[PDB]
């Protein structure tokens, strides 16, 4: 019943501020060290800060010293990371972990990881376009021009999952993400069944269900 | 401080192989090194703690060892559900430093890519932009050259590629190249085709279409 949940991330202007919370359940943070480890979109794992909530002893990475502040609250069993003077370098998924056994078990439990995007382009909803084919039949939806990550694409409201491929998002030259999500279905069902992709976007509050048929 | 040169960067091994990931330290760190498995999209998870102690829940096929300043992760029988990037970290001196990261893929037999060509959507030409997508469905290995041909003339630098992770079933891959143009330029041509070159093919495969035909 030990789990850590992070929240408070999202898009933020360069140099702006953002606070991240790390609520712990299943143990009291007063007994362990609390860490913040980020992962750049595609790179490895970079340690940011540490805190001992009993007395608040904080050590920070040299790349965030002076700009970031870590804090805890034993009465709430929640850790905090105050991020200031944010740059595009800080754009990453920020995890929160503990040190079990006062360091003997290392970072055993990790959080689900909330991502922080540090850019200046405004949020934009995607434009969903169909892809008509000619099982030698394949159709998909073009999720083009949106910002920022992430986006979720399902087919037939989750009922169609066998042989579905949703490609990762590539950043276009216009600073807008774009991806496609195709599916390989039997050819003897292009005028019988109905293929609908569900492109949901939470940052821009966009919900499109573009039906695909030749 | 203390670096962590984890090698190799990427490897491939079929089902049942003995995988060995090497993680050399930069100085004396004693037995304070741990290993982490991170499947794509999700959070890292602990495998071995304190050099050579298996964590609760991790199968017995995982094990670690320490030989001075070198720490090796060992997988006895590699399973298909081990597709993930592995990391090694030390906690002897603050700050904790992670390894470069070793991505492990499952090696299988060579498969041919199913090539599909997609004309732009009429709902998109109304906005003054066109995009042609070239699909490469289920193929192994990962290397594949996708070059676009317009009016049988070789185009370049106007399309972006994207490859998925290794599939959970047929451990292959999928690629999509999107040729982004515009309505003012997409209609100034006639033939659109993408050429596919892969090890599973004897000759390059080409799927074409004439605009409106």
């Amino acid at each position: 019943e030990v789990q850590l949940v992070e929240s408070g991330g999202g898009l933020v202007q360069p140099g702006g501020s953002l606070r991240l919370s790390c609520a712990a359940s299943g143990f009291n943070i007063k007994d362990t060290y609390i860490h913040w480890v980020r992962q750049a979109p595609g790179k490895g794992l970079e340690w940011v800060a540490r805190i001992y909530p009993t007395n608040g002893y904080t050590r920070y990475a040299d790349s965030v010293k002076g700009r970031f502040t870590i804090s805890a609250d034993t009465s709430k069993n929640t850790a905090y990371l105050q991020m200031n003077s944010l740059r595009a370098e800080d754009t990453a998924v920020y995890y929160c972990s503990r040190w079990g056994g006062d360091g003997f078990y290392a970072m055993d439990y990790w959080g689900q990881g909330t991502l922080v995007t540090v850019s200046s382009a405004s949020t934009k909803g995607p434009s969903v376009f169909p892809l008509a084919p000619s099982g030698t039949a394949a159709l998909g939806c073009l999720v083009k021009d949106y910002f920022p990550e992430p986006v979720t694409v399902s087919w037939n409201s989750g009922a169609l999952t066998s042989g579905v491929h949703t490609f990762p998002a590539v950043l276009q030259s216009s600073g807008l993400y774009s991806l496609s999500s195709v599916v390989t279905v039997p050819s003897s069902s292009l005028g019988t069944q109905t293929y609908i992709c569900n492109v949901n976007h939470k940052p821009s509050n966009t919900k499109v269900d573009k039906k695909v048929e030749p | 401080d203390i670096q962590m040169t984890q090698s190799p960067s990427s490897l491939s091994a079929s089902v049942g192989d003995r995988v060995t990931i090497t993680c050399r330290a930069s100085q004396d760190v004693n037995t304070a090194v741990a290993w982490y498995q991170q499947k794509p999209g999700k959070a890292p998870k602990l495998l071995i703690y304190s050099a050579s102690f298996l964590y609760s829940g991790v199968p017995s096929r995982f094990s670690g060892s320490r030989s001075g300043t070198d720490f090796t992760l060992t997988i006895s029988s590699l399973q298909p559900e081990d597709f993930a990037t592995y990391y090694c970290q030390q906690h002897y001196t603050t700050p904790p430093t992670f390894g470069q990261g070793t991505k492990v893929e499952i090696k299988r037999t060579v498969a041919a890519p199913s090539v599909f060509i997609f004309p732009p959507s009429d709902e998109q030409l109304k906005s003054g932009t066109a995009s042609v997508v070239c699909l490469l469905n289920n193929f192994y290995p990962r290397e594949a050259k996708v070059q676009w041909k317009v009016d049988n003339a070789l185009x370049s630098g106007n399309s972006q590629e994207s490859v998925t992770e290794q599939d959970s079933k047929d451990s292959t891959y999928s690629l999509s190249s999107t040729l982004t143009l515009s309505k003012a330029d997409y209609e100034k041509h006639k033939v659109y085709a993408c050429e596919v070159t892969h090890q599973g093919l004897s000759s390059p495969v080409t799927k074409s279409f004439n605009r409106g035909e």
